[PDB]
């Protein structure tokens, strides 16, 4: 799924704690509201623990 | 309008537009002008009824 032409909101993404993994490779997640990107892609699959 | 599609990059809906699907043979009553433009990949629309 491609996400584009929209204003990102990662606030609810890190203000939740139900997730178990919040590792961000390449870019530091501490600065995400200051960064403007061109394209957002989001994959989704289920895998065993 | 087409056969099939594989992947896409952009979409848009905006506000609904209501129009008449009945065709006649009478004289015209409205005039519509459109301008399509591209600099640096910017797709531009200029229109006024
Ligand atoms: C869509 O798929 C084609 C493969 O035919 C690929 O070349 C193209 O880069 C893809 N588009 C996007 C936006 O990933």
């Amino acid at each position: 799924k491609r996400i584009s032409n929209c204003v990102a909101d990662y606030s609810v993404l890190y203000n939740s704690a139900s997730f178990s993994t919040f590792k961000c490779y390449g870019v530091s997640p501490t600065k995400l509201n200051d960064l403007c990107f061109t394209n957002v892609y989001a994959d989704s699959f289920v895998i065993r623990g | 309008v087409y056969s099939s599609a594989n992947n896409c990059t952009f979409e848009y809906v905006s506000q609904p537009f209501l129009m008449d699907l009945e065709g006649k043979q009478g004289n015209f009553k409205n005039l519509r002008e459109f301008v399509f433009k591209n600099i640096d990949g910017y797709f531009k629309i200029y229109s006024k009824h």
